[PDB]
């Protein structure tokens, strides 16, 4: 007889056994099998969707599988979500991935209704969950006031400068809270600096937002969650390139300030002492071939590892 | 592609969070007792792709563990909100680092290694909600957290 496990439910509350170590089921046909890790015969239940709808927006609010349980209660981290959403009577479906427990839909038309379905998926060990249950949400009819556009954070180190284009309110969260389980979350922390501020210059210090990495927001619906990582980074110094014009093919060396450099990926930034647009690629390997150029004109190029414009004529033909 | 990129990474942040555990309070007591030890596997020589991922499992639930009720504790809460930001911000670095790359992984999700790694920090998790969250419950687990942390700084001597 074989036994079917969907997460913590069992076939044929407060405490429970180690979902990692030997366990064995007797029933009284006098049930006694093969005894198993229950972690790894264990299906994903879908996980639990609730939907909210703004006037081009909508929020989706997932659940993941178990309320929390165990079987679950350490794989939290390792999920990743599919999300579909497609109007009512249509057949094409838009695919959104996310991480976050809650998935702000953008760019959606009002008095629209739109169908949604989300996947809960374990990445790494193999396992897959079937697709929710369909739900269906409308759209508001849009604000006389719209949110927010392009926002863009210029930090000097202990002091924050929040650029954007346009009375103005901004909430901080935390970077680990929109990816974490919620049920505790998404409670934003407010700023003082800026609550109800004239102007779209906004400036903040460390103090009030303590997290190495968090989301900005900026009656009116929330902007988009702007994430930015506050990481005193000066690393590492520019690279050394080193350019070969051949007849034909330009090649290109960049060389790492810090050798061995056996195992680095490297990108290019080229174009014409001219033009105002900028060409640029990325390779495996140092060697770069910069092929089916113009000939005699001026290339500049420029490389960073993962440098300054060092400009280079072509050759006329041999 | 190369190990000791990574090795330099985890050094310079396993450093961020240890100093962020030693600000909760104080005081570690490393003879705080209680019976859950980091599996034997941890300690031994393993696989180059395995250390990666076990530092990655190991952030995963020290994440999950300071999601807890710390209320007993009296422990300044910004510094907790600072601690797992910082310890989701690499749980986050390592499985980019470790995207590219997806047939080894699955070789470690089927190991007795991960397991019994995982079978350890469900015994932390349990151990909490039994004791109650109270002080004493803890005051262990910082002091195994304390430990746990040096070795995964034991373990970033794997990736050379």
């Amino acid at each position: 007889i074989d036994v079917y496990i969907i997460d913590d439910n069992y076939t044929l509350s407060l405490l429970d056994t180690n979902v990692y170590i030997k366990t064995q089921f007797r029933v009284r046909s006098w049930n006694e099998v093969d005894p198993f890790i229950p972690f790894y015969t264990a299906h994903m239940s879908p996980p639990e969707v609730r939907l909210e709808a703004e006037d081009k927006a909508i929020l989706v609010h997932i659940s993941p599988p178990g309320q929390d349980g165990n079987m679950w209660a350490l794989e939290k981290p390792s999920f990743s979500y599919t999300i579909r959403i497609w109007q009512k009577s249509s057949s094409d479906k838009k695919t959104i991935n996310s991480t976050y427990y809650v998935e702000k839909i953008p760019e959606l038309l009002p008095e629209t209704t739109y169908c949604l379905e989300v996947k809960a998926i374990h990445p790494s060990l193999k396992k897959h969950s079937n697709y929710s249950t369909v739900q269906c949400i409308s759209t508001t009819v849009a604000n006389k006031m719209p949110v927010p556009g392009n926002l863009q954070v210029d930090a000097q180190g202990k002091s924050y400068v929040l650029k954007w284009d346009y009375l103005f309110r901004a909430q901080w969260l935390p970077g680990y809270s929109k990816s974490s389980s919620g049920s505790r979350s998404d409670k934003w922390k407010p700023i003082p600096t800026c609550a109800n501020v004239q102007t779209t210059h906004c400036v903040f210090s460390q103090d009030t937002v303590y997290t190495g990495t968090f989301f900005l927001h900026v009656t009116s619906f929330w902007s988009e969650e702007k994430f930015i990582d506050s990481q005193k980074h000066i690393l590492p110094p520019p690279p050394v390139i080193t350019v070969t014009a051949m007849s034909d093919t330009l090649l290109v060396y960049v060389n790492c300030q810090d050798s061995t450099c056996d195992g680095l990926n490297y990108e290019i930034i080229f174009w014409e002492n001219t033009s105002n647009t900028k060409i640029s690629m990325e390779k495996d390997g140092p060697e770069f071939t910069l092929k089916n150029l113009q000939p005699l004109t001026v290339y500049c190029v420029q490389a960073r590892v993962l440098s300054e414009k060092l400009c280079e004529k072509t050759r006329p033909g041999s | 592609i190369n190990y000791k990129q990574l090795q330099l990474q985890e050094r310079t942040n396993i450093r961020k969070c240890q100093e962020l555990l030693e600000q909760l309070n104080g005081k570690i007591n490393l003879t705080y007792r209680a019976d859950f030890k980091i599996p034997m596997e941890m300690t031994e020589k393993m696989q180059k792709s395995y250390t990666a991922f076990a530092i990655q499992e190991m952030l995963q639930n020290v994440f999950l563990v300071f999601r807890n009720n710390f209320s007993s504790t009296g422990w300044n809460e910004t510094i907790v909100v600072r601690l797992l930001d910082e310890l989701h911000q690499q749980t986050v670095f390592l499985k980019t680092v470790l995207e590219e790359k997806q047939e080894e992984r699955l070789t470690w999700e089927m190991s007795s290694t991960a397991l019994h790694l995982k079978s350890y920090y469900w015994r932390v998790q349990r151990y909490l909600k039994l004791m109650k969250y109270n002080s004493y419950a803890w005051m262990v687990v910082r002091a195994e957290i304390f430990r746990n942390f040096l070795i995964i700084r034991r373990l970033t001597r794997n990736f050379q």
